[PDB]
């Protein structure tokens, strides 16, 4: 099982589509093929969806680590506030409620003091 | 929980107008979109095929793809265009001419970028989508040509829906042209890659089923087509109707296929009698197993009784009990079981509907998966394989930009194919 | 003093589409609420209308648009009406983690409303199946999640096993290997049915040539009605439910009893009738009323719970309990002398208007602990074991995420199950 | 609250030929200007737009402007010129001939102080005045020439109100004159710096609403200006009739305009369909929306993909629900929020009115604010460039007093204004 | 013994549009206003007839000739007509100072004759925005006036909080952060009125799919009849509003009270219905039917205050007492022990015909102190920050004569707003 076929079915088409979006997204796509991570994670910084970078989560011990985008190092499981998963007939971010994080949650959203001004 | 028909070439075309001729039919609508039906049955299932308009105007959800207006023209200027939305006419000109190397490669792919638009301007206007489906020919250069490009882009898109065609096996005795067993072997190299499952249909097997057991002279491609909508309708209706085996296509496709390249069914159309035994026949559970289990009544030119059946589906119609249904179906195992796969004790699937068809008290529905179905790719290969050689007519593809060794490599998935039957047969 | 009937997926509400009006029966309740006079599968609003304490669950709207859409709708609620919206596809890894993830909040949130409701709850009973998709998943989902919540209720589950012959989808064994290690973890008592004993019982005993779902919940529930109204009402030996827990399951993991129940009289078989006390029991030790199609006679019995409805007089079952003793082809074991256990109530059993059942004065119900409940589990574990070495199916849960490792890991669960009934049967 | 329309030019005076057409028809009056409708939503607000005389008799508050009869000899001789008073009817012979430097600077300044009499001579008679209307072409000599003359004597009068112009954008297809980019620019160069705001209409993308969209053969001017005034009387009447969201325009003016030279808008009309679709398409809030975000519906030739959203205005129309309004608006907001600016989280304007338009049930406007509205602007610059340097047809203009120097300080406030522009977009 | 009601902006006449209609259903009262017996919220004439005491404010006359011209116009009086005739132009400086300052000596002049007419007067209440033109500029003009005039009155809001999701006007951010700190500066009490919340309670506990403004003044005015009309109105417990500023209020900053009101039913929702004392203040804790987007649960109490209608027995009020301590999610403050204030109206509460509300026969009111409210301000803040990062329309109000240095001031003033919470929040 991986996200990573559904992650490059969602910035393709919802976060990074866009012909500004273009030349930032060249240096991802690329960069998930040398991952060897199968569960990826975007991050957000409110409930507006708005691009901030990405993550290679992983429900074992697999590290959280930062792998494209402005973000922090690392992120624990008291950071997270809302899981976040994607539609392909809405092409939106739909709300999970609070659970076991995995495979098929598919982005996150962290704390406000946790984010610098 | 709906589904998209999109109707792809010159056939699958005037094969889904049979079909929808008879949902329109099912549910007594009018042919400008107006319900005239009376029951809740034809009332709350219609926001799986039909999109209701302001003023009781239903769109059927089925979109028609080719590259002539000729096809469409016909639909439209006949009854039950007028159902149709413009937006479901999308065509240009000039046609492929029977030819894949145009529908997918150079010319086709022009087009399908609006068609795509419609599909996702339908999906968004969806509440809740199940799977989508479509009919086209093996042969279909629009049809098939077209089709595997948008398989290929709807499953990048959607992998988690239902992805099945209708695709017609090509018949040795129906010969149009002399690169369709090109078309057939460049489409099972992608079909199989990028579909979920389809069925075999053979006409060729459909010219004996009218003569020889329905008594009927000249077979026109509507009234082969109007036995093809029996079986088209008398699967997906049983996700919709209520029933006591509720049989959703996505539970049978987890039953029926072991292996997720071997995705292909045998069909098969149980109450099938002519007017003069309609005087001599009663219709019982027994008498129609009697012809499921019939060869004669196959859609594939196949021999059920040369090969084993990996895995078999009962859709049933009517008002049956459940004692009948179960000691008929173990007594089929119990006679012919020979015919089946070793490690698997229950080959046989039962799908019951408590919802009874118009006219006929009870019906059912025949879908079988045999290793005979090897025996008609036979035919594509060894045909392949003579015209392979000589290069007949591959200047017309070559000049599309097409290469022999992809063409090897599609000969090779079709070799593996086989072999793959090979390693289940026995 | 009070409980609440499960029903998850397409088999157990359709169940429960019968015994709610079973329990309409009890009283002859009307269809809005109104009934005078019994508040222990209801709840009194202050119009004098009762509600079901009833738990609906199915994934397919379907099954739902069937039950909201019919009678006795007036007494539902939309809390007992929970739908989904996406089919389990008939998966135990669909139904226990991918598409009931997002019910369970809702569920397990509209039964801790009914519970704060419920003063002095008793326990609960799931009905379901053991190889569908939500009867088998999502109760894997609810049943872990209730002995989490709830640790000191009644855990109830009457579960319907696929015949060895008869099986409606290929997955059925595939399911419920993994379903029965959970089931064996978290439940208190769980019960299998098996439809092909109950389709001969319809066949001979009441001489049924055309059953369908509709009749079987009819006959079963009767029992079921014997079973779980019956206790709560009084009668000369009014026994509960919480005393059969200690006397029927002295084991740790021996859960597993065998429900049988043989007054089973058609319409036309009451006119040559006469029975007693003992008669009835010698029906109820006949292989053709087990429910189950299994062999009593090469099975040992750990236990024998009785339960009797009507026309009772107790020392009549004395002479009943010597006509056992002196009838012995039983093969009872000997880690417990002589315990017999009998539930006595006064009350007549029901008969429905539309049935094929006739009126009887008296009912019994039999409660057994056999040992050839594992030849059925042998049945499962060679249909998996082949399903194991070809490597059929097995892209449905790997797709879902699952493991090959976990699956052998539940068969020799399914080892350990067959082991407990091992130890039991060779030693004495 | 009163509203004065001064319409300029051969174009204007064509163009708002149609909208008093719909003003008259909204209110159910009579040709010679008696009221006959029965609404007291057609009673009340008469003052904003009528001057009511003795009889029953409504003069409208607009002021038409030519130096050329022949444009008003048509609409007096036609309909709709007799409820116009002779007042309105003030011209000079000859025309400028399209000719900016006549019509601002020698020739054209000798009406304006007859025509800013009237204005004083209307402004006297009226109660309370809230803005200012105009309407010409960018192109246009008479139109714009005499209007910039205009606009910046009305803001040394009268700063507090709201002075808005309705400008068309030059098409590339259509060309009368070589010299029109040449006036153009150095209208923009006046019109940044006199008006408050003003929108982006180009015929050319009216061309492929009246085909594409609408499916019509001929579209005539009439056709064009018949979907304009559905746009121009879209907007203000919001002012007028009551809503639970009354939009005032100067409201609208401050929630719109981050920066004080950036005032320039792309109107958007939503409920467009052809009578093919009528009996097809259901009129909800999800499908007009869908149409508000549809770039073929847009009124001037840009991408608002290419570009990206600085404010939006939602005008609607009709007996809507605030729920169904709110969520609509926040899922395009969820969907493409890649087209807005960052430091704004809501760039969308509601305005809800009540009163429901004539025949359609729903309507609505919409109002955009892109900078996707640079890229017209490099096509007038592109051109500018081109024609500057080799100095043609400028002899005509150079014996009427103008400067070239000039020439480049009007081509560097079209500079500047783009690059305000690409300040704002990344 | 009399107090008026204010009607400031677009937003607080609609609302007033239905309370005072909400008014003639407390007696039944005819259009012209003839009523059998209560002065209050009215002046009684001389022919028997009662006139409102309502202060009408817009700007544009356009909500003024909805008034004036639709049903109840033979109670109102063109005193209490107040219109104007340029738009504020949806602006705080030019509803505070520039357009507000020609109005307000007539608006002042008025509230002095009718504040003449009161005999006992209580206060008043004033109903406005925080994002609006004139129900912000203006409202920060009347209240700056109204504290200094009459000191010793209350000094009521009920303000519209705007979403952070959903406003109709960009400016609404940038016009609420001026208003604040004057409306902190002046206001006894005032509420936030999230209609995104209300939008919840329609769409789930009443399904009301298609609401309008029309339809919330209905459910939020039914909440403030039973908060200032039932007050005055005699039960078992006869508490008014003076006793709430103290025992609500003990801080000299801190009267941002959070209203909640949860017997909530529809018309189909009565037919299975049957709520105790203790089971509506359940459905209170819920973060579903708070009138505002904000999380209880993380937010600590300072207070509860309870007001209650209709069948209401003080006994079972203190069992709901122990009921609620039964079920603490609530984080209740250390400054305070036990402070939980109830008031008891025995009269039940009215039903509009023409509304989806059911006819119940007791509602509960509930007033909170929280400090989850300063998360919906950090959502004001940061969007105002970007604002002030780019100076988008800044123009707007440098163009009237303001200072930007103000605005970053009362940004500081707004960050002293959230120290209050903090100050409240960290220590106990
Ligand atoms: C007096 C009477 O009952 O006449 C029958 C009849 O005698 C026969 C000949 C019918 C008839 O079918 C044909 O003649 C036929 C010819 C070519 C291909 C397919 C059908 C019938 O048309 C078919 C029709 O079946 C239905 O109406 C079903 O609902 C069917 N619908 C259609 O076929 C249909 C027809 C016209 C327009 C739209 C639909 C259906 C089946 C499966 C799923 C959905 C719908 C029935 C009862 C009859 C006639 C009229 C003769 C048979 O078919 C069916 C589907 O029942 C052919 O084999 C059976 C044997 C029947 O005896
Ligand atoms: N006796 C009886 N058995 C039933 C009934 N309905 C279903 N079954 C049995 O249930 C089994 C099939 O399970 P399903 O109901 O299809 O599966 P499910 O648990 O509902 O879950 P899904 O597959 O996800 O829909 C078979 O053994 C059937 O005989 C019923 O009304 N009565
Ligand atoms: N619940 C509710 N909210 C309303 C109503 N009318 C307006 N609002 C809210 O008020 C806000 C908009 O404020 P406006 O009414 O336009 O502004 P104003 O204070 O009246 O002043 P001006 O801008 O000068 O007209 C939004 O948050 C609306 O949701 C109403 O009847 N009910
Ligand atoms: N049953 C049936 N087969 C058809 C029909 N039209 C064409 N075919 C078959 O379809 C094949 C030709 O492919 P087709 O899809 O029509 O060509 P395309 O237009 O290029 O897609 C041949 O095997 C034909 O016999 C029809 O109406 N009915
Ligand atoms: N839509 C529309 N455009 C017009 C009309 N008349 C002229 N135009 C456009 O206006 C421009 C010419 O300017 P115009 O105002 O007519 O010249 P003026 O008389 O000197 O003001 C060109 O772009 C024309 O296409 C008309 O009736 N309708
Ligand atoms: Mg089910
Ligand atoms: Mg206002």
């Amino acid at each position: 099982k991986s996200n990573k076929p559904i992650i490059h079915n969602a910035i393709s088409h919802c976060c990074l589509a866009g012909k500004v979006n273009e030349p930032h997204k060249n240096s991802i796509l690329e960069e998930l093929e040398k991952c060897d991570a199968n569960h990826y994670i975007i991050l957000f910084r409110d409930a507006g969806c708005q691009f901030r970078a990405l993550y290679c989560y992983y429900p074992d011990t697999e590290e959280i680590y930062k792998l494209t985008g402005t973000g922090p190092k690392n992120i624990t499981k008291k950071m997270i506030d809302k899981l976040y998963k994607y539609s392909s007939d809405r092409k939106q971010f739909n709300l999970i409620p609070a659970k076991t994080m995995s495979v098929s949650v598919d982005a996150l959203t962290i704390h406000n003091h946790l984010w610098q001004p | 929980r709906e589904i998209v028909h999109i109707q792809a070439g010159q056939c699958g075309n005037q094969i889904g107008a049979k079909f929808w001729e008879v949902i329109s039919d099912e549910h007594g609508i009018d042919p400008t979109g107006s319900y005239h039906g009376d029951s809740d049955l034809q009332l709350e299932r219609i926001n799986v095929y039909y999109n209701e308009a302001a003023g009781n105007k239903y769109v059927p959800r089925a979109i028609l793809v080719d590259l002539e207006p000729g096809t469409m023209d016909s639909v439209r200027s006949g009854p039950f265009g007028q159902i149709f939305r413009p937006d479901n006419f999308v065509f240009g000109q000039s046609g492929a001419g029977n030819n894949w190397a145009k529908g997918h490669y150079t010319e086709g792919a022009e087009l399908v970028d609006s068609v795509l638009d419609v599909v996702r301007k339908e999906s968004e206007s969806c509440d809740c989508l199940q799977g989508f489906q479509l009919t086209h020919s093996l042969g279909g250069g629009t049809g098939s040509g077209m089709g595997t490009l948008l398989i290929s882009k709807i499953r990048e898109e959607y992998p988690d829906r239902i992805m099945n065609t209708f695709s017609v096996v090509p018949s040795p005795k129906v010969s149009d042209t002399v690169v369709e067993p090109y078309n057939a072997t460049l489409s099972v190299h992608q079909l199989v890659e990028n579909t979920d499952e389809t069925y075999c249909i053979d006409n060729e097997a459909l010219y004996d089923i009218c003569f020889r057991t329905l008594k009927l002279t000249t077979p026109t491609y509507g009234d082969l087509n109007h036995l093809v909508s029996a079986t088209m309708s008398g699967v997906t209706t049983c996700l919709r109707f209520p029933g006591q085996l509720n049989a959703d296509l996505r539970k049978l496709a987890v039953n029926m296929v072991p292996f997720p390249r071997l995705h292909f069914f045998m069909p098969g159309f149980a109450p099938l009698t002519s007017r003069g035994s309609q005087q001599y026949r009663a219709l019982t559970v027994p008498e129609l197993t009697q012809q499921m289990f019939d060869a004669k009544n196959m859609m594939a030119a196949c021999d059920p009784r040369h090969g084993r059946y990996l895995t078999v589906a009962a859709v049933f119609r009517g008002r049956m009990s459940m004692k009948e249904v179960d000691e008929q179906m173990l007594n089929v195992q119990n006679k012919n079981s020979s015919y089946f796969v070793e490690w698997i004790p229950n080959n046989v699937k039962t799908a019951v509907c408590d919802i009874p068809p118009r006219g006929l008290k009870m019906s059912a529905t025949f879908i079988g998966n045999s290793t005979a179905i090897q025996e008609l790719f036979k035919r594509i290969s060894e045909q392949f394989t003579a015209m392979f050689r000589r290069k007949a007519f591959l200047h017309w593809y070559t000049g599309e930009g097409m290469d022999e060794m992809e063409f090897t490599e599609a000969e090779s998935n079709m070799n593996d194919l086989v072999s793959e039957y090979q390693q289940y047969q026995d | 003093r009070e409980c609440i009937s499960i029903h998850v997926g397409q088999a157990g509400v359709q169940i429960g589409n019968a015994c709610w009006e079973l329990y309409c029966l009890e009283h002859g309740i009307q269809p809005d609420g109104q009934m005078p006079s019994f508040n222990t599968f209801f709840s009194e609003t202050g119009a004098g209308k009762h509600v079901p304490r009833a738990v609906f669950v199915d994934l397919e709207p379907t099954v739902i648009d069937e039950v909201r859409t019919g009678t006795y709708r007036q007494l539902f609620h939309p809390e007992q009406l929970i739908t989904g919206k996406e089919d389990a596809a008939n998966n135990y890894a669909r139904g226990h983690y991918t598409i009931g993830k997002e019910i369970i909040d809702l569920v397990l949130d509209r039964i801790r409303k009914l519970a704060d409701q419920c003063t002095g709850l008793q326990g609960f009973s799931v009905f379901h199946s053991f190889g569908g998709g939500t009867g088998s998943g999502f109760t894997s989902l609810l049943m872990e999640r209730l002995s989490v919540d709830y640790g000191k209720k009644s855990k109830l589950e009457f579960s319907i096993y696929p015949a060895p012959q008869v099986s409606t989808a290929v997955v059925e064994p595939y399911n419920s290997i993994l379903t029965t290690h959970t089931t064996l973890e978290h439940s208190d008592c769980a019960f299998m049915v098996d439809n092909e004993a109950i389709y001969d019982i319809c066949r001979r005993n009441l001489d049924i040539e055309r059953p369908t779902y509709t009749n079987l919940n009819r006959l079963i529930g009767q029992i079921v009605s014997s079973i779980t109204a019956s206790l709560r009402f009084d009668g000369a030996l009014n026994v509960d439910l919480t005393e059969f827990q200690t006397n029927l399951v002295p084991y740790p993991r021996g859960h597993f009893p065998l429900a049988t129940y043989a007054p089973v009289i058609s319409a036309e078989k009451a006119y040559h009738e006469q029975l007693s006390v003992a008669e009835i029991t010698n029906a109820c030790f006949e292989p053709a009323n087990q429910m189950v199609k299994c062999d009593p006679r090469h099975g040992k019995y750990m236990a024998c719970c009785l339960l009797y409805r009507g026309d009772v007089v107790p020392k009549d079952v004395n002479a009943a309990i010597a006509t056992i003793k002196t009838k012995r082809t039983i093969q009872f074991v000997d880690w417990c002398p002589t315990g017999f256990k009998v539930g006595i109530n006064y009350e007549p059993p029901t008969v429905v208007p539309g049935g094929d059942l006739a009126k009887v004065q008296r009912a019994v119900c039999m409660l057994s602990n056999t040992t050839a409940i594992a030849e059925a589990w042998a049945r499962l574990d060679h249909k998996f074991d082949l399903m194991y070495a070809k490597r059929a199916f097995v892209h449905w849960y790997v797709g879902e995420g699952m493991e090959e490792g976990e699956f052998s890991e539940a068969r020799e669960d399914m080892a350990a199950l067959e082991k407990d009934y091992e130890e039991v049967g060779v030693d004495s």
